[PDB]
This record gives structure tokens, C-alpha cells and sequence, in this order.
DNA sequence: CGGAACAGTTGCGACTTAGACGTGGTTGTGGGAGCTGCTATACTCTCC
DNA sequence: GGAGAGTATAGGTCGAGGGTGTACCACGTCTAAGTCGCAACTGTTCC
RNA sequence: CCCUCGA
């Protein structure tokens, strides 16, 4: 009916993958109707790349040690889900690590696919003496938020297949705060803040961006019933 | 949960109970004073909301 | 932006008053209400 | 000399809204209200 | 002050 006084979208950037947005003043009440919503579209609607499952020769049944490797199997895991990668595919792609001798085996040592771009080149994956090798496959997928592993179990799974927790979602951790902001006699009006952090694959901005895009085209399905439909403009 | 939308994850106890308004209120409560009357006896601030009064 | 000359208003100062208001006297009887339903402690008085 | 008794003291804070008058007469003594005149006193109006 | 009431 109305129309409320323009909040403003701000933005205090805190590092390179974590900021802060602050949305103000709201009408009192509307913090907490864009809040849960702006956080779970940020953390499931945006999509990205990740490793769903691993091969590693040398371990078939029991999971537990890498002979000639220090890191045991499910520390393996754990440095390879953090594994931040890029995917323009669409369609599951397979990559490949080998290593030998003693040293440490990062990232950067992967050769990638066509179309795949690992942005944490320098993570450290394991470390290895003069005696073992590591031979690794990776299986990575584009996808939404996060699936966890048994979502990932092939019903015609290979032998040695694992599966891993996959972290699609290009943001990793997503908080939000309503505060009171005062305009003019009314001391209850609406401030909302977003804390975003996000991988190097995405900044905060652009996943700000690309969530608000999803959640127009999701209301603007409800828009869409009556064109002539009137309400809050501002 | 009425902000979220997410539904609280127990049970919780629900029903009619009668609720009575009592007869003490804000309104006849809420009292403040920069400076007012003062007794002409012991020249301190009057007392009570009445006569626009200070605290004691 | 002075100093008399001249003409309107309070305002103090009397006096009549009419009524409230306090004084004359005052002569058979005729002595209050209210309560006591607090506890505990220190210390002078006072009966012995 | 010394013991009971009789008397003295103390006993939470801050707030809100309410809350009072049987009883002599027949009178003089004074006062509580006055209307009403001159001074005394305010004001214009000049030259 | 008292009555009555709130913490």
C-alpha cells in the first residue's frame, strides 16, 4: 500500500572470503522475514564443484592405513573434502594424482581436466617417504549445498569406491542478526546483518548477488499469478 | 517458529488458560520528573506521581 | 525631549450602621472511654 | 547492701489509591461590612 | 498519620 522509506544494502568487507552486509531500516518485522531465507539460499541455492568419491590403490576392504603414507585414510579424506575446485562440466569428471618417492603431496600436484580449476593449489594432501607412492582418483561433480556420503553410494559402487561427504555450496559458514533501528518516533525498525564467509571460489558480494537473483525468480513465481496484484513499493 | 519458519524440534505443552488483566499498569506507573514542586515544610521534592514528585 | 498650568482618579480617612459574637449570671440532679492480644533486652529504682 | 520490678529501648525498604463537627438564653459589646468627602495624587497639554 | 494494596 504504502511506501517505506529505501533501506540500503552496505557492506564491510572483514578478509578476502569472509564480509559483512547490513540491510537498513526495515519495516518492523521484515528482518526475520528475509533472514532465515537470504541464509538458506546462500548456504543451498548457489551451485558449485566438489569431490563426491575417491579411488586410492593400495586400499580395497579395510580402511584404515596408506602403506608408505603418513596421513591415514580418513585424514586423506578430510584433506580432500576441503579440496576447493571449479567445475564448468556439468557432467561427473575424473581426476587424477600420482606421487612418488619421499615429499609432500598438495593440491597443486593434481593435473587437472579440461574445464576443472583447483584454487588452493598449496593445500597439503599428504606426505610420503622414499618406500610408498600415492595414486588417488577423484570423482568431481557440480552440485548444491551439501549432500552427505551415503547420498553419494553408487548402487553399483566398484570396489574401493569411497565416498565422500561432497561441499557443493561455494560459502562455508552463513550467520545473521535482526537489530533495531530507529526512524523518526519508532525505535523497532528492522536491521538485518549477514556474516558470509565463502571459499576463494566465489567472493561474498557475488554470492549475495546470486542468491538475491534466485529468490526474485522464486517470488516472482507468486508475482506472476496477478501482474495487477498491488503491494509494498519502495 | 513464527521468525524462521523451521517448526521447534520438541512437543511443547499447548491449550486455554483464563488470564486475568490486573489492575496494575504501566500507565498509572511509568513516573519522571526533572524538577517540580517542593515542600514548603522540609523544602525536598513532593512525593508521588499525584503531586509530580521525585523518588525518595 | 523641560517647568508650570490644568483637570481626571485612586485612596486614605472619617463616621454611621446591623448583626455576629462574646459576655453576664449561673442554685433540685450530675464521676470518661478504652483497654491491655506484642516480643525481647538492659538497667536504674525501690521495696526489703 | 543487694535483689526484684518497673521502666526504658528496639523492632525492612520503596511505591499506588482513599480519608469526619451533640450541648443556656437574653442580651449589650464589639466588629464586619460599608457609602461618602477633600486632599494627595496621578496624568495631559502646552510654550 | 491511618485504611488498603504491589515487589
Amino acid at each position: 500500500m504504502l511506501i517505506s522509506q529505501r533501506p540500503t544494502l552496505s557492506e564491510d568487507v572483514l578478509t578476502d572470503n569472509r564480509s559483512q552486509f547490513v540491510i537498513e531500516p526495515l519495516e518492523p518485522g521484515f528482518g526475520y522475514t528475509l533472514g532465515n531465507s537470504l541464509r538458506r539460499t546462500l548456504l543451498s541455492s548457489i551451485p558449485g564443484a566438489a569431490v563426491t568419491s575417491i579411488r586410492i590403490d593400495g586400499v580395497l576392504h579395510e580402511f584404515t592405513t596408506v602403506p608408505g603414507v603418513k596421513e591415514d585414510v580418513t585424514e586423506i579424506i578430510l584433506n580432500l573434502k576441503s579440496l576447493v575446485v571449479s567445475s564448468e562440466e556439468d557432467e561427473p569428471v575424473t581426476m587424477y594424482l600420482r606421487k612418488q618417492g619421499p615429499g609432500e603431496v598438495t593440491a597443486g600436484d593434481i593435473v587437472p581436466p579440461a574445464g576443472v580449476t583447483v584454487h588452493n593449489p598449496g593445500m597439503h594432501i599428504a606426505t610420503l617417504n622414499d618406500k610408498g607412492k600415492l595414486e588417488v582418483e577423484l570423482v568431481v561433480e557440480r552440485g548444491r549445498g551439501y549432500v552427505p556420503a551415503v547420498q553419494n553410494r553408487a548402487s553399483g559402487a566398484e570396489i574401493g569406491r569411497i565416498p565422500v561427504d561432497s561441499i557443493y555450496s561455494p560459502v562455508l559458514k552463513v550467520t545473521y542478526k535482526v537489530d533495531a533501528t530507529r526512524v523518526e518516533q519508532r525505535t523497532d525498525f528492522d536491521k538485518l546483518i549477514l556474516d558470509v564467509e565463502t571459499k576463494n571460489s566465489i567472493s561474498p558480494r557475488d554470492a549475495l548477488a546470486s542468491a538475491g537473483k534466485t529468490l526474485v525468480e522464486l517470488f516472482g513465481l507468486a508475482r506472476e499469478l496477478n501482474v495487477e496484484a498491488e503491494g509494498i513499493e519502495i | 517458529d513464527g521468525r524462521s519458519g523451521e517448526p521447534f524440534p520438541y512437543p511443547v505443552t499447548v491449550g486455554y488458560m483464563y488470564i486475568m488483566k490486573l489492575h496494575h499498569l504501566v500507565d498509572d506507573k511509568i513516573h519522571a520528573r526533572s524538577t517540580g514542586p517542593y515542600s514548603m515544610i522540609t523544602q525536598q521534592p513532593l512525593g508521588g506521581k499525584a503531586q509530580f514528585g521525585g523518588q525518595r
